[PDB]
DNA sequence: TTTTTTTTTTTTTT
């Protein structure tokens, strides 16, 4: 019950492919670069048992040779075979093996070249470790391979092994406690983030708040609920928003970032790849796959146009996106935040603009993210000297010295450590959260061309899934009604940045048309200048000739009520 | 045997070169010899393979040297002789046409070994290009996938291919110069300049 | 060894007259359901092993592989002491071993796992048909007979054989569960007796049986090592396994028998949701099915639902439909287009190298019986959404491609859900300048699902309240009883109305569509008016009532006033007054 | 005692 296995590493120098010679046969060597095609394991013989051999030998160890047939050589005695082996496979132990076909890297690679590689088997347990795409530190064994010499009583090529290879290619929460006494770690974990952006303040959190988790869980029985959080940064062109997404990727673990129209399509969905060739189907991932679980980026909806909008919205509800070209039925696990951020159709405000005519996009994947936080970028001239002063210092080369108070690796750990609670709310102090979230449609009720939306019902499951991320801010759970207060209105400012039964639809505009007008006017003249462009706007969602009439002679029997 | 290390003599023979005083003009009409004036494009592409430093700060940056520029004017200005020339003069060089150019087109083609049945990834022209410089004609003219490799390594300066077995997102950093043709091909007299220059001016940003 | 028949003393006590909760052994209970149902399929619990004795249970993770052979040989007898008989049926039946973790998933497998039990899961793949194995070599004599094979024979015979079942089938990891950046590795399994065939090309199945590799094999010059090929023998197969039995159904009609049972499943089929107990009625109405029925020897009519929701943005909608999956018995999740697998074409492709064009069924194939459900109608291609209209009118497809003529069927019941056409509530207008498809593909389905609204103060602390409630979690029937549920009266009960108080319907339809004229048009058909029936005796089989009572109309006819009338624009306001009667 | 095979048709796809 015992076979041991060597390895070596930290070996003298790489060596290229291009450095493969016969001389280093027999020898190890350390090599690396990028997989193709991880074949599926099967096993090594090492020994076997095959006996008899006529009749019964059981003569049971090596045959270890590369055939790997066979036994009955030279049993028993008295045996005398020859004949069959016969093959016995349950005394033989077996290990590994699968054969994983290296190429060389392109860095190295001296175009126009079309690198020549050969395979790496894995044999030893450092078998299967390797992912695709990855280069990877090896260990020699150079050797040769049968299918020019013929042995006269063939043909042969490199085959390279590895005893070993790696990937390459605590008292820190004693740090994270010292960090989380401090009430001005929140202010701190803000300040810190990405000093590549100047201002812009609330926005930051969320991005954090996003590589942050959220529930994403429960309850049963039944739908997923989320969970997650996502956010889509809006503004004018030379906004430098992008510099939070390079952030992203730059910053967070497993991110996927394409800003690009083309995919395409899938893209994020499987393609289907037909002809394979020879049977075909075969499914691409696309693009989000390893985005699984992670933050995911794009620029620019404006050039992903319209038509895979609502395709990569299907991870945005069912968290999970199945894909058909009439390839085979299949569903795929997407679970992700999305964030991105789109150029404004004007390429500015448009403060006017209801943030739901402002996208180009439909509300079922608009209202979906949450939330949008637009910034608009514009000049002021003490801030043109701000720019030409803290701009200027990321413009700097030197001083690049200037500091966040977060060592950045630091504060990855810390949301390692982050990634670990689970915090949850149960409190009874959610009955404010409801008062809130109806006093946040209270507001929205009237215009419905407002902020609505509605806002969305999903926005009070998003209400809830910020303050998700904020317990993990604050590392404390069961949250507050503070830190919810903190998210509410900080959505509402971005729903704000959205904001520049006869006599019920009587008593409507009586007070809404001085609502929308009294404000940004006198509310004054005639009685019936009220009515006339109400002829205007009535007539369109009336059903009737007769729900037209009532929306005149009550505009008449309301001006005589009031009069 | 064919159809560069440094002598030492001639490097304080360099700086021999840099007391000289119109290095600055001299060089640029060093490097197109074959061109009549638009001096400050001689200038402009000399600065072009002195272009930039590398910032890895500790982590992000990566702004590199990496500068693009568009130039256009009158039809065939003798754009594409400089392009063709400077083409030449680079250790990775690159150009194509407008027209001649789209998203699938410059990257990753991840074709097949054929001969040995095995399909292996290809560098696009925009791989090799990494480094140097590319060169390109008319991007008022290039298609809706083209620019979509442009929108793709201007910033990110990098590539990502996820498709078929294989995963990377590998870098492209160049300095890259596109020749072109306003609009008429005569971009007219007045007239604001960004239609003119043809594009939306958020794009040319 | 010969010991081990001790072993067979033993086990066969765990095998027969071992009990569990109170009494009544599943044995028994099992052995005697076939006995009657002869089905010669036993399936055995491992969570019994494991409470008795750990020993047995370790002999899976030895080799289990023989440790069966007498084990159900024992069965036999347990079960022969139980019918004494089956000499003259079958005289042959070997165990399933229900789950036994293990709970490995594919791509991790080491040599460490062949000839000890495994168990296994994955989505079925391409597969093929049924090639009956030779078993035991028998003759005139004629040498003598032999035994073989599992499999190879070696180191010439046979006449009457006993032949039994045989089918090999490549079954892939599903893609969904597919670790990222990975190639779906996958793996052969093979198929006997009861087990042959069960599975079903597509979905998420659990194979429970053990690893074989055997040998050189043939790879070789591709590796140029010795390899023995990763096969897979499946003791039994199970999808992703809920049935009735005799006690959960006695009990189950016991439900069936009170009053308002009806109404107890419309608080049930939104567990989470809360919303609307106006859609749940049409959402378990559709998701219950119906007669199918045929008129003889021609038209079968329809018997399927099909639902229409209309959407609306923030509206529960799209968490409704997904309800209906781990509802369902028979599922084909499409989402709308852009698309989720299948875009619910059934085509035709060439297999490889030389070989005539196998056909591939459309994703209703794999829901047949079942439902069929879609999301996003403003996403569907007008490619792809043409053969939709097809399975709602022939219950079956009809393609295209290419060198065969043919037929299928398709019993798919379709769900429907749709956003409006831009953002929330569209036609003021009539409804009809709403919906984006066309009319002929509208009134093809018999549920017209709106959903709203411009906000109301009072039903959001109502639902919200209820919601922030609902999250806390990190009568309504219980959720495995209703799906038994469903389902066991879809297998079963078949509703018929009688003439005699049904003419009302005739009558009371002429009052459904005389002014059905009134304002706008339509979306009525005679299919519309087909379909009430169909309403209807869906609610009788979740009263099991066999036929359907006068009050089972009242239900339908309530759903269709109402699914046509605030779709109809605020002229409804009128179509209120009109349909009062109808109440 | 084993030998030896890539176009043409159609398809589903951005
Ligand atoms: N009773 C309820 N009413 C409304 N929303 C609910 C209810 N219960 C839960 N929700 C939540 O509200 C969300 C709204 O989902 P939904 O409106 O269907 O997304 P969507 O608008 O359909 N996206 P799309 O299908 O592209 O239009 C659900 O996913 C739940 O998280």
């Amino acid at each position: 019950e015992r076979v041991f296995q060597i390895s070596f590493f930290n070996l003298p120098t790489v060596h290229r492919i291009r450095d493969i010679r016969s001389e280093k046969i027999g020898s190890l060597l350390s090599i690396s670069g990028t997989v193709t095609r991880t074949s599926e394991v099967r096993p090594e013989l090492y020994k076997a048992s095959f006996t008899c051999d006529m009749c019964r030998a059981i003569v049971d160890n090596v045959e270890q040779s590369f055939k790997y047939t066979e036994p009955t050589f030279c049993p028993n005695p008295s045996c005398e075979n020859r004949a069959f082996w016969t093959l016995n496979v349950t005394r033989s132990r077996f290990l590994d093996w699968q054969k994983v076909r290296i190429q060389e890297n392109a860095n190295e690679i001296p175009t126009g070249s079309m690198p020549r590689t050969l395979d790496v088997i894995l044999r030893g347990d450092s078998v299967e470790r390797a992912k695709p795409g990855d280069r990877c530190k090896f260990t020699g064994v150079e050797i040769v391979v049968p299918d020019k010499p013929s042995s006269t009583l063939l043909t042969y090529k490199i085959s390279f092994l590895a005893c070993h290879v790696i990937s390459i290619g605590s008292d820190e929460i004693n740090e994270l406690k010292e960090m989380v006494k401090d009430e001005h770690i929140y202010d701190k974990l803000v300040r810190s983030i990405a000093p590549a952006v100047f201002g812009h303040e609330a926005v930051k959190k969320g991005i954090l708040l996003q590589m942050l988790g959220g529930v994403h869980k429960s309850t049963v029985e039944g739908i997923k609920l989320r969970g997650d959080i996502n956010i889509c940064v809006v503004g004018d062109p030379s906004t430098s928003k992008s510099q939070f997404l390079k952030y992203v990727v730059g910053f967070a673990p497993r991110s996927v970032y394409t800003s690009g129209k083309a995919s395409s399509a899938a893209g994020l969905t499987a393609a289907v790849v037909r002809d394979e060739e020879g049977g075909d189907y075969t499914i691409e991932a696309g693009a989000l796959m390893l985005a699984d679980n992670g933050i995911c980026c794009i620029d620019e909806f404006d050039k992903m146009d319209i038509s895979d909008q609502v395709a990569i919205h299907e991870a945005m509800e069912q968290q999970t996106i199945s894909i058909a070209k009439a390839g085979i039925h299949a569903t795929l696990n997407a679970r992700t935040s999305i964030l991105a951020a789109a150029n404004p159709v004007g390429g500015r405000y448009n403060r006017k603009l209801s943030l739901r005519g402002n996208l180009n996009m439909t509300a079922p994947i608009m209202s979906r993210f949450d939330l949008f936080f637009v910034i608009l970028d514009d000049c002021n001239e003490k801030i043109d000297t701000e720019l030409a002063s803290h701009i200027v210092d990321l413009h700097m080369k030197r001083d690049e010295a200037i500091e966040p108070p977060f060592s950045a690796e630091q504060l990855r750990r810390y949301i390692k450590y982050a990634r670990t609670f689970k915090p949850i709310l149960t409190k009874e102090a959610r009955s404010y959260l409801v008062e809130k979230y109806k006093e946040l449609r209270k507001d929205d009720a009237q215009g419905f061309s407002r902020s609505s939306y509605r806002i969305t019902v999903r926005q009070l499951e998003s209400m809830i899934r910020l303050s998700e991320a904020i317990a993990r801010a604050n590392c404390v759970d069961e949250i507050t009604p503070s830190f919810i207060a903190e998210a509410y209105d900080l959505l509402r400012q971005s729903i704000i940045r959205v904001d520049v039964d006869k006599y019920v639809s009587m008593m409507n505009m009586i007070v809404r048309k001085i609502a929308e007008v009294d404000r940004e006017g006198a509310e004054e003249l005639t009685a019936v200048d009220i009515v006339d462009w109400y002829l205007l706007q009535k007539e369109n969602d009336l059903g009737s000739l007769a729900e037209y009439w009532e929306e005149r002679r009550l505009a008449f029997k309301v001006i005589k009520r009031l009069v | 045997k064919v159809s560069r290390q440094i002598t030492d003599q001639d490097l304080a023979k360099i700086r021999e070169v840099a007391a000289r005083e119109d290095l600055y003009s001299l060089l640029a009409r060093s490097i197109a010899p074959s061109i009549y004036e638009l001096e400050d494009v001689k200038k402009g592409i000399l600065l072009q393979l002195f272009g930039g430093t590398n910032k890895t700060f500790t982590k992000g940056g990566r702004y590199r040297g990496d500068i693009n520029i568009l130039l256009c004017g009158d039809p065939s200005t003798s754009k594409s002789q400089i392009l063709q020339y400077v083409h030449k003069i680079t250790p990775r060089g690159v150009y194509t046409s407008g027209k001649g150019s789209s998203a699938v087109g410059l990257t990753a083609y991840i074709t097949r070994d054929v001969d040995t049945k095995q399909l292996v990834l290809e560098s696009g022209a925009l791989v090799l290009s990494d480094g140097g410089v590319c060169c390109i004609d008319e991007f008022d003219k290039m298609s809706d996938s083209t620019r979509s490799v442009l929108h793709e390594v201007m910033e990110q300066q990098t590539i990502s291919i996820a498709k078929a077995g294989i995963i990377t997102t590998l870098n492209a950093r160049s300095s890259i110069l596109a020749s072109a043709n306003p609009i008429g091909s005569r971009y007219n007299p007045n007239l604001p300049v960004t239609e003119n220059i043809d594009l939306p001016p958020p794009l040319l940003s | 060894p010969n010991v081990s028949r001790t072993i067979a003393r033993e086990l066969k006590s765990f095998l027969l007259e071992y009990t569990d909760e109170t009494g009544r052994s599943v044995y028994g209970a099992r052995i005697r359901t076939l006995g009657e149902m002869n089905s010669e399929s036993l399936e055995v619990n491992y969570r019994h092993l494991a409470e008795s004795k750990a020993i047995l249970a370790l002999f899976l993770a030895k080799c289990p592989e023989e440790m069966l052979k007498i084990f159900d040989l024992v069965a036999m007898e347990a079960t022969e002491l139980h019918y004494p008989d089956y000499a003259r049926i079958h005289s042959e039946i070997h165990v399933r071993i229900s789950d036994f973790p293990t709970i490995y998933s594919l791509r991790e497998l080491r040599e460490s796992n062949l000839s000890s039990l495994v168990r296994v899961t994955g989505v079925v793949t391409r597969r093929t048909g049924v090639f009956p194995q030779l078993k035991y070599v028998k003759f005139n004599c004629l040498l003598g007979p032999f035994f073989q094979d599992s499999n190879e024979e070696i180191r010439v015979n046979g006449e009457k054989t006993v032949y039994r079942n045989y089918q090999r089938v490549t079954l892939q990891e599903a893609p969904g569960t597919v670790p990222p950046g990975r190639l779906p590795r996958h793996r052969e399994v093979i198929l006997l007796a009861d087990l042959v065939d069960v599975s079903k090309p597509g979905e998420e199945v659990e194979v429970t049986g053990i690893y074989k590799n055997n040998y050189d094999g043939n790879l070789n010059a591709k590796n140029g090592f010795p390899v023995f090929a990763t096969i897979i023998e499946a003791n039994s197969i199970k999808r992703r396994v809920f049935s009735w039995t005799e006690e959960e159904e006695r009990e189950f009609r016991k439900i069936s028998r009170d009053r308002g049972i009806i109404d107890k499943i419309i608080s049930s089929m939104a567990p989470s949701i809360y919303g609307h107990r106006d859609i749940k009625t049409a959402v378990a109405c559709s998701l219950f099915g119906g007669v199918p029925k045929n008129v003889n020897g021609k038209h079968s009519i329809r018997g399927d639902i099909n639902v229409l929701l209309l959407g609306d943005p923030g509206t529960a909608k799209s968490q409704i439909l997904k309800y209906v999956e781990k509802t369902a018995h028979r599922a084909v999740f499409a989402t709308g287009q852009g698309a989720s697998a299948v875009g619910l074409t059934a085509s035709v492709r060439k297999d490889p190298i030389t070989k005539e064009w196998t056909l591939e069924g459309g994703a209703l194939v794999l829901a047949d019986k079942g439902v069929c459900l879609i999301d996003e109608f403003d996403k569907m291609n007008d490619q792809d959404r043409t053969s939709i209209h097809e399975a709602m009118e022939q219950q079956s497809i009809s393609i295209s491609k290419a060198g065969i003529v043919t037929t299928l069927q398709a019993r798919c019941s379709i769900i429907a859900a749709a956003n409006p056409n831009g953002g929330r509530y569209n036609s003021t207008l009539p409804l009809a300048q709403n919906v984006s498809l066309t009319e002929p593909i509208l009134s093809r389905f018999d549920i017209l699902c709106v959903v709203r609204d411009l906000v109301d103060e009072e039903a959001d602390e109502r639902l919200a309240t209820f919601v922030v409630d609902s999250h806390v979690r990190s009568s309504p029937i219980p959720q495995e009883l209703l799906m038994k549920y469903i389902h066991y009266a879809r297998t079963k009960i078949y509703p018929k109305l009688h003439q005699m108080d049904m003419d009302k319907v005739s009558r009371v339809y002429a009052d459904l569509r005389r002014e059905s004229i009134s304002t706008g048009s339509f979306p009525i058909t005679v299919r519309h008016l087909e379909s009430i029936l169909r309403i209807a005796e869906s609610f009788a089989k979740m009263r099991l009532s066999e036929f359907v009572s006068s009050y089972d109309l009242d239900r339908a006819i309530k759903v269709v006033v109402d699914s046509f009338v605030d779709a109809q624009k605020v002229s409804v306001r009128r179509q209120l007054r009109r349909s009062f009667a109808i109440y």
